[PDB]
C-alpha cells in the first residue's frame, strides 16, 4: 500500500506518456490521409484526473477513458487534414525525452530502495 | 490564411478577325466583324461559324 501510492504518481504519468505517444504517432501515420484532424491530449489536467480517479477504458475494441482533443491548425490544406508536421515532430521528441526521463525518475527510486533493502 | 492554388481556365475566345485571302471562287464568303454563319450542328443543333 504504502510502496504502491509512493510509485504510482510517476507509474501514471509514465503510462500517460505512453498513450500520448501512442496517440501522437497515429497522427504520425495519418499525416496525408485527406480529411483527419490532428489529435493530441492535455497531458497535465489528464494526469490530475487519472491520479484522482483510476484508470478506466471505454470498452475492453478498447480505448483508455483520455479525453482525444482536436489541435488547433496552423494553416489551410485543400484535402483536409491539420497534421502539421512540424508541431509533430516537436511533440514527438519531447514526449520522448519526458518518457525517458520519467523511465529514470522510476528507475532511481527503485534502486534509492533496493539500496536500503540490501543487506 | 497562407496557401492559394492555381487553376487554368479558358474564358471564352477570342473574336478579333483574321486575314481575308481573296480566292477568285464565288462560294468562298467572310463575314463582317461579330458575324456568324449558321449551320445545322452535328446533333440535329444549330451552330456558329466563321
Amino acid at each position: 500500500d504504502r510502496l504502491d501510492a509512493a510509485l504510482r504518481f510517476q507509474q501514471e504519468a509514465l503510462n500517460l506518456r505512453a498513450q500520448r505517444q501512442e496517440i501522437l504517432a497515429a497522427n504520425i501515420a495519418n499525416a496525408d490521409t485527406p480529411g483527419y484532424q490532428a489529435r493530441d491530449i492535455d497531458f497535465a489536467s489528464e494526469l490530475k484526473k487519472v491520479m484522482v480517479r483510476g484508470r478506466e477504458e471505454t470498452g475492453g475494441v478498447s480505448s483508455p477513458a483520455v479525453d482525444l482533443l482536436y489541435r488547433v491548425p496552423d494553416q489551410p490544406s485543400l484535402d483536409g487534414n491539420t497534421v502539421d508536421m512540424d508541431r509533430e515532430r516537436t511533440q514527438f521528441a519531447d514526449n520522448s525525452l519526458k518518457y525517458q526521463m520519467g523511465l529514470t525518475v522510476l528507475g532511481s527510486q527503485l534502486k534509492g530502495m533496493m539500496n536500503v533493502l540490501q543487506g | 490564411a497562407t496557401r492559394t492554388l492555381v487553376t487554368a481556365s479558358t474564358p471564352g475566345a477570342d473574336m478579333t478577325p483574321g486575314q481575308l485571302d481573296y480566292t477568285s471562287r464565288p462560294l468562298d464568303v467572310a463575314l463582317q466583324q461579330d458575324g456568324w454563319l449558321v449551320v445545322q450542328a452535328a446533333d440535329g443543333a444549330e451552330g456558329y461559324t466563321r
